[PDB]
């Protein structure tokens, strides 16, 4: 149907592109968190791949089994 | 803290057993036994901390142990716990008046531990790198025994680091909160967990202090300088009412100490008086008095009084009386102050010492360890014997045979109406 050629250009345009946000794109606060365990308290990032961890079992559990570059 | 032998490094406590009877020599305590008994019970309500505004007054001969008792009372109360003493003769200033040093005095042996927890990340540093503006761009990665990752970095932190200029490879501490960076050595030490602790530091001042730092903009450093100045009477009620506040919230405990005052009977009418009315009010400590005088003018006044004091304070006070040693504590006394002045005393010798102790003054027998000392060790002698303690006494005279010696040779010293014969002949 998508694919079809029966759904004009501006028919497809208000299906799906202008129905999504267009002008607001983030007015809340941007939160990080602990990619283990989503906490807050303590945050920094492992030394290999850039992902952020806050604690020595999270530390190797990503080490372990999350560390994708490595 | 290093520091050299005085004459009261021997006592290390009262003495006392679970029950607060004083055992015949512990603690380096020996005898007074009633006294030592009081001094338990006074310690114990220090320790309990419900009863403010007691007088104690430890009144006896001279050299029965006043100074002594106070000095156990301090060391078995330990540290934690303010413990002031001051002589009589240091209220009298140019600078503060006698009710205003009183007061200072009074304050500074209560005091007040506050609880700041602190989020402080300590471990050994590997790498730093920061960069021009792109304000700042920053990373630095920070090793432990166990992690080791990087942190993004934000101005503030960045001009601090810059400001202090660590290296690489040495241990750090920042703090989150405040940002305050303490250095350290290379990893004898090592980090040793988590990057990110949390520990309390709890900091202990006293009212004074508290005062003290509020009376200016930077009041803190009078607590050195000593020019703090009378203290307006508004912001000592400020510290009281918000110290009532802060121990109501849980926020911060106050602890109850001790002010002893050494020689009591120099202070004037008006210091007893405001003692009277500052012993009333809550956070009053707990006073310790000595005085050895029997019957004397208050100073100040025309007339004698029990102790040198205004009826009004004895009335306030409880007395705690010493009573003179005899001739085994006096050997044992003795026995212990050459051990601590590291003195191998023999049996005759210290037999000796005794009897001259007992006969003339036991601080006499005391002082006469070292020199006997010294006088051995001309002789190449370890051991002080008998002859080296004869020596000493015959090199140095006592209050007793020196008085004689003035008496018998009036002639030759100034006298009171200010005459002296300095000719030797006629
Ligand atoms: N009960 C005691 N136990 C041990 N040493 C004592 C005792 N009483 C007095 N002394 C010693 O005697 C010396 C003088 O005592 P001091 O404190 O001056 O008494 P006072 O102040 O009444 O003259 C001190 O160096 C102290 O070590
Ligand atoms: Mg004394
Ligand atoms: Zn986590
Ligand atoms: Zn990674």
């Amino acid at each position: 149907f998508l694919d079809s050629a029966l759904l004009n250009l501006m028919d497809k345009n208000v299906i799906y592109h202008n129905v999504y946000n267009k002008r607001y794109f983030k007015v809340l606060p941007l939160i990080t968190t602990c990619s283990i365990c989503g906490g807050y308290d303590s945050i920094s990032s492992c030394v290999n791949c850039g992902n952020k961890i806050c604690s020595v079992s999270c530390f190797k559990l990503h080490n372990e089994t999350r560390c994708r570059n490595r | 803290s290093l520091s050299l032998i005085a004459a009261h490094s021997h006592i290390t406590g009262l003495g006392l057993d679970e029950n607060l009877q004083p055992r015949p020599t512990s603690e380096g305590m020996v005898g007074q036994l009633q006294a030592r008994r009081a001094a338990g019970v006074i310690l114990k309500m220090v320790q309990n901390g419900t009863i403010a505004g007691r007088a104690v007054l430890v009144a006896g001969p001279p050299s029965t142990g006043k100074t002594a008792l106070a000095m156990g009372v301090s060391q078995s109360l330990g540290k934690d716990v303010p413990f002031t003493a001051i002589a009589g003769s240091e209220i009298f200033s140019l600078e503060l008046s006698k009710t205003e040093a009183l007061t200072q005095a009074f304050r500074k042996s209560i005091g007040i531990k506050i609880k700041e927890e602190t989020e402080l990340i300590e471990g050994e540093v590997v790498e730093i790198q920061i960069d021009r503006s792109i304000h700042k761009q920053g990373k630095l990665t920070i090793k432990t025994t166990d992690m080791e990752t990087i942190y993004e970095l934000g101005n503030k932190m960045i001009d601090g680091l810059t400001k202090e200029k660590v290296l690489a490879g040495d241990v750090i501490s920042i703090d989150k909160a405040s940002g305050k960076i303490t250095k350290l050595g290379r990893s004898v030490q090592c980090p040793e967990g988590e990057l990110q602790k949390r520990k309390t530091v709890v900091h202990t001042v006293s009212l004074h202090e508290i005062d003290v730092i509020n009376s200016r903009t930077q009041g803190f450093l009078a607590l050195f300088t000593g020019d703090t100045g009378e203290i307006r009477s508004e912001v000592r009620d400020q510290i009281n009412t918000k110290v009532a506040e802060w121990k109501e919230e849980g926020k911060a405990e106050i602890v109850p100490g001790v002010l002893f005052i050494d020689e009591v009977h120099m202070l004037d009418i008006e210091c007893f008086s405001f003692i009277n009315r500052a012993l009333e009010d809550e956070f009053a400590p707990i006073v310790m008095m000595a005085t050895n005088r029997g019957v004397s003018k208050t100073r100040g006044t025309n007339y004698k009084s029990p102790h040198g004091l205004p009826l009004d304070l004895l009335d306030r006070s409880i007395i705690i009386t010493t009573k003179s040693y005899n001739e085994q504590e006096i050997k044992t006394i003795l026995s212990i102050r050459a051990q601590e002045e590291e003195v191998e005393l023999s049996s005759d010798a210290l037999d000796l010492l005794t009897k001259t102790g007992v006969e003339t003054s036991l601080r006499y027998s005391s002082n006469l360890i070292s020199v006997a000392q010294q006088i051995a060790m001309k002789r190449k002698n370890n051991t002080v014997e008998v002859e080296d303690v004869k020596r000493a006494y015959l090199l140095f005279l006592d209050s007793a045979r020196s008085v004689k010696y003035v008496q018998e040779n009036e002639s030759q010293y100034i006298d009171d109406q200010g005459n002296v014969q300095i000719s030797i002949a006629k």
